[PDB]
């Protein structure tokens, strides 16, 4: 918690195993989930140009011997000395020491030997949704509008059954015309096809004059686009859906940025509302015939997979496009049925932007989150990076593998990446479009170590991670985290100790993600059981052949409720759900900070009792809380459902709460209210607020996530006698739930029997 | 029965020449410079208090009316006359706070003595149990 | 203690066994058997 | 399980737990996923039983309810329990066709004056979202669209509704509200129908005692009998008797004339003069009371109630 | 295998009837010792010093007498919860030869058993 608190960064393992074969021993992954911008209480913004050791690139830490008496620091990676140039030769005495020496997240503004590019903001809108669809959209892009940033430049395009790219800002001569570039659906035109076509083929030309401008110079011209926007007039074939290429619609948006700005901040949104029906990108034909692509065709290789892999490839394509330009993609799909979120998740995973999943756009979830994207922070700009490069500077013993999130490999290869890639690897650095405030990326590495004495002594076990992004004041940055472990000192157990249960919950999260992207969901819950049975074995008290004498430390004896939380959660389990919801679930899964991401494995169950007079505990998560007598309060990161009782239900009814004695009850009803918008407006996509009560108004959502209190399990237990015939026939109405999960109790009955004779 | 333990009982002799006789010395250690740190924190304050307790009761009792302000005093007479009641309440609170502040700071240096023997101690259970529970598993086995 | 091991041995055999249930069938096996005599009775007419 | 010692469970085996049936609960929710593999299919499961032993009809009970299907209980595949069942299973109407309907789309329709609950029998919400939807749910709710499978000229739904006026002067005077079903079903000739049923209701005045001549006891012994055995499923049947006691108590002491502690001056109208023998014979009957019968004959009862029309509840 | 064994008895009750761990506990009873003298050097020297302090340093008293002894009487709730604390990690202090030796008694006994099956 500190730890994140510092620097951002949370390791599995805070002290870390000695040699390859104790890293087979702690038999778990070594990693951690560095938020790279991370706006903490410890960051100074300086106008020097950062030192760097000639060796590694290493910037001066604060562990850094420094040799006063030559004006030499040492860097603690390569073991070689470089002297003080100049400047810090002298002021370099014990007492005036830089703020680069003080501080371990420091923040260097780059001075440039020009006012650099403000961010870019496509609009790719649909048009082919019902009519209060589109007017609620016309509204939040007002309001968006209204939140853009003064120097921002912006660009719309509204697409359909044919892409139509809107010019904006044009002569003062007319101002009564609008002009669109007009570009026909079903017809794959290349990259520089489009480029040609459009006759685009200081750092704006006269060629994309007529295009991208300043939303201070525009005005009247965005406002006119959002007001004449209005639906698609085909008439379709009988019963065929409103056509529409959305593929073309952001290959379109995509060429524009290629011959315009290269590796300059700009972000595509999508507001797509329905799944492409011709071009490229093809998930469901054009009529609404035959049926789109489910998690049950998924699973028996349907031939709708023609439609799954071919339009994959041309995703994949755009995404790879997006990446080796420079320019991050959002999706703000609002459909109310599928739209194909499982192949447009490669070009935003990739990339790194937003994965926002409305149902239809009146709804919560939508609204909030785009005024949210362009919010200010503290200092009044816009508070997300662009073209941020991570690269780590490993040290002798440990050597980097994959990271796992919203970034993308590059290369320079070298001998800081070792071999048997997890994720994403292969390279030192990582590119990303654009990465705000939420983005966590999970790095991994592994200790080779082959003999035991080649750690230094007291080995600190150096860690440095380098962050280039661009800030939308218009000025270059690069923020560097420098971090330190101490590891595996003889006195034996110590790796351990430094484990944390959560941190590393999440981290087989996404590993587990990840090779559900690659193969099936039977071999991946086989290994990820395995791992927790062969942690569990080694990392507990017992002794063999007896499960009585079972232990587990406080850093080990939560880890086995999110593992089971995890086998029971959406992530793992493609059934029960539409493939747009599980990729939904991957998306944000993927880029969340270790206490959200927690929560969305584990669902919190704060529970609002009336007879306490107080602070709300959190209780377990069962349905020995379904009493009719108190407010429940479910948290998973899409659901804020407020569950409430029968018995408070009809005080609602008849009016206890009207009428002055039941004060009491005002405070009960309004704490509900008042502590979830608390959690609607902090937290990125804002979910899905819903009201709910006892056998009502929306339940089935609490009612699925919640445990089975009475299992039918401990209803078959042996002995039944002499209670046939009793009491007055009533007990207080329980509700009974049916699920295919057993119980949490019985799941540390295997857990334990199992590690006990292994 | 000589039934190949030579390579299997040997790492066991290993694992418990370095670690059971190692992990003794190295808490054993650990209490005494801590202890030893009690000897230097105690002292460094023994040396701060005694100086206030030199020319701060020098300087009220050498100079002719300073020492009869110590000639006074609260007077050794009853009749407390509503402000000698008003003022030792303070002397016995600079004492309760003086001796709560000697206490936190013993309380904290007890945490290093207390927070070493759960997790070097649950290691010697731990090396010790897969080398004897596998001296089962290969003992089985001829 | 071999006072509580075969008191639960007795106890199981009555629940296993179905004394009571086994004579209730023995009457409608006989009545039966007493209807296909009638039947073989009201054949021969 | 497969050795004869240990014996089938009972009603006071599920009351009280016994390790009789260490197995009926993955059975029970393998069932359960099986019908929902029926439903989104659009296939119907009918269950003809025929043995002296149990044959798990307590667990199985629930694709028949979830699709539409029918139970036929007999205690052999030779008595004529099972002979005539199976026959009209299979018998036709007036042009040879099936008298059945499947792959069933029930679409109910209100005025603004009033929502739907939620629907008890042989049906399953959609989840299809809309205005029309109250907050409180009978059974089934959260849509207005039910998939029911298999129908037949028997099945009868039962649909739960609620009145969401807040004040009487928001009324015009002798003002009719109305409602409608649309029943999409396949034919067994093979084509797509539409069944569309009106029906038109006034509302009352502002006084209580209008809605007396209005009452029909016959058709809300079947509605309160089925919400009875719809909450007996997760509550006890004990809670549920309790229940239907004091809902008993209320209902006769507002609809009926009689003075204070006067016992001899009680009088019913002729609209509620039955309905308390109603519930006299629904707390002795078998789809309350556990005594003297097996779970799988307590299924048979309570699977052919959640289908059958207003007379057949009646005689049953 | 017999000859691994009785070395291992022979290594193993070196550690148990050292009379070893015995003489490093003598070397801090009496640091022990002298550093409860010394707390008690702090109780003079600071008793004596919260006295002369006051001597010096110059609303009614019917307030200034219920507060600061409303600042008393919490010092009242703080050594009685401190001290009572005190003692609970003086009693987990109070395990050292208690469960360590019970671990060398384990393995003494568990080896012991399969020494007696190799000599049968």
């Amino acid at each position: 918690h500190e730890h994140e608190a510092a620097t951002g960064c949370r390791f599995s393992w805070n002290v870390w195993p000695a040699t390859r074969a104790e890293a087979q021993k702690i038999e778990l992954p070594l990693g951690c989930m560095f938020t790279p911008l991370r706006d903490c209480t410890s960051l100074q913004l300086v106008e020097y140009e950062p030192v760097r050791c000639r060796v590694s690139g290493c910037i001066l830490n604060p562990f850094c011997a420094i040799d006063f008496r030559s004006k030499q620091w040492t860097c603690p990676f390569s073991l070689q000395r470089n002297a003080f140039p100049n400047h810090y030769a002298m002021h370099i005495s014990e007492q005036n020491l830089p703020a680069e020496l003080l501080y371990p997240t420091i923040e260097y503004i780059l001075p440039q030997p020009e006012s650099l590019p403000p961010p870019l903001f496509f609009l790719v809108v649909d048009t082919c949704v019902i009519e209060e669809e589109l007017d609620q959209l016309r509204d939040s892009l007002m309001q968006a509008l209204a939140l853009m940033p003064s120097d921002a430049m912006v660009g719309i395009i509204t697409y359909g059954a044919m892409a139509m790219l809107h010019e904006l800002g044009g002569g003062s001569e007319n101002v009564d015309v609008m002009k669109a570039h007009v570009f026909r659906g079903n017809k794959e035109l290349t990259s520089t096809q489009i480029q040609q076509q459009l006759g685009l083929a200081p750092l704006l030309r006269p060629a994309a004059a007529r295009f991208i401008q300043p939303v201070g110079e525009c005005e009247y011209k965005l406002t006119s686009i959002l007001e004449e926007l209005r639906r698609d007039s085909w008439p379709v074939p009988s019963d065929s859906r409103p056509m529409r290429c959305t593929g073309l619609a952001l290959s379109v948006a995509l060429a524009v940025l290629e011959a315009a700005w290269y590796q300059l901040p700009a972000r595509v949104l999508l507001f797509v509302g329905g799944a492409c029906t011709s071009g490229p990108g093809q998930v469901v034909d054009l009529s609404l015939c035959e049926s789109i692509r489910h998690h049950l065709d998924l699973q028996k290789d349907n031939n709708n997979a023609r439609f799954v892999k071919k339009a994959l490839k041309y995703y994949t394509q755009l995404a790879n496009q997006a990446v080796r330009s420079g320019h991050a993609v959002d999706i703000f799909a609002c459909s109310l049925d599928q739209v194909g979120l499982y192949e447009m998740k490669v070009m935003t995973e990739k990339t790194g932007g937003c994965v926002v999943m409305g149902d239809s756009f009146s709804i919560n979830v939508f609204k909030d989150s785009l005024r949210k994207f362009f919010e200010t922070d503290s200092t009044g700009f816009l508070k997300m990076g662009f073209n941020a490069k991570i690269e780590v500077l490993c040290s002798k013993e440990f050597k980097v593998c994959g990271a796992i999130g919203p970034c993308t490999g590059t290369g320079k290869k070298g001998c800081q990446v070792s071999d048997t890639i997890v994720g994403e690897g292969m390279t030192t650095e990582w590119q990303a479009a654009a990465l705000d405030k939420e983005s966590t990326v999970a790095f991994y590495f592994e200790v080779t170590n082959q003999q035991a004495q080649n750690l230094p002594p007291g080995k600190q076990s150096f860690l440095q991670f380098q962050t280039s992004y661009l800030h939308p004041s218009g000025r270059r940055r690069l923020r560097v985290t420098t971090l330190s472990y101490r590891f595996a000192e003889p006195n034996t157990i110590d790796v351990a100790p430094g484990f944390d249960q959560e941190a590393a919950a999440v981290l087989m999260t996404r590993l587990a993600v990840f090779k559900t992207e690659s193969e099936e969901s039977l071999d991946v819950l086989r290994w990820l059981d395995r791992k927790l049975i062969r942690l569990v074995a080694r990392f507990a008290d017992y002794q063999k052949d007896d499960p009585s004498s079972f232990h587990l430390s406080t850093e080990f004896s939560i880890y086995p409720q999110f593992m089971y939380h995890l086998r029971r959660s959406h992530f793992l389990q493609t059934f029960n759900a539409s493939p747009d919801e599980t990729a939904y679930y991957r998306s944000v899964l993927l880029r969340a900070s270790v206490m959200n991401a927690l929560v969305m494995i584990q669902p919190a169950l704060l529970e609002y009792s009336f007879e306490q007079q107080g602070p709300p505990q959190p209780v377990l998560l069962d349905a020995q809380a379904l009493k009719p007598n108190v407010i429940l309060l479910l948290d998973s990161f899409f659901h804020v459902v407020v569950w409430h009782g029968e018995l408070i239900h009809q005080w609602r009814e008849q009016g206890f709460h009207n009428m002055p004695e039941y004060e009491n009850l005002r405070q009960l009803l309004q704490a509900p209210l008042e502590d979830a918008k608390v959690i609607l407006d902090e937290r990125f996509p804002v979910p899905k607020y819903v009201q709910c009560n006892s056998g009502g108004s929306q339940a089935r959502f609490l009612l699925a996530k919640v445990n089975p209190s009475t299992n039918y399990a401990q209803t078959a237990g042996g002995g039944a006698a002499m209670a046939g015939l009793m009491g007055d026939s009533g007990a207080a109405g329980e509700s009974f739930i049916n699920t295919d999960d057993v119980s949490l109790k019985v799941f540390m009955d295997h857990l334990i029997k199992l590690a006990v004779q292994s | 029965e000589h039934c190949l333990c030579t390579e299997k009982l040997q790492e066991l002799m290993d694992s418990l020449d370095d670690n059971l006789k190692s992990y003794e010395r190295n808490v054993w250690q650990l209490q005494v410079n801590v202890l030893e740190d009690e000897r230097t924190e105690l002292q460094m304050k023994v040396a701060n208090l005694s100086e206030r307790l030199t020319e701060i009761q020098s300087k009220i009792m050498n100079d002719p009316f300073l020492s009869a302000k110590y000639a006074a005093a609260g007077t050794p007479g009853a009749v407390p006359n509503a402000q000698t009641q008003l003022r030792e309440a303070s002397a016995r609170l600079a004492l309760a706070e003086s001796v709560n502040a000697e206490l936190e700071r013993r309380l904290a240096f007890e945490r290093s003595i207390s927070r070493s023997w759960q997790t070097n101690l649950r290691a010697m259970q731990r090396e010790l149990r897969e080398h004897l529970a596998s001296l089962a598993l290969a003992s089985r086995k001829s | 203690k071999g006072i509580e091991d075969r008191d639960r041995l007795l106890s199981l055999a009555q629940r296993q066994d179905k004394s009571e249930e086994n004579e209730r069938l023995k009457s409608e096996v006989q009545q039966l058997k007493c209807r296909v005599e009638k039947l073989t009775r009201g054949a021969t007419v």
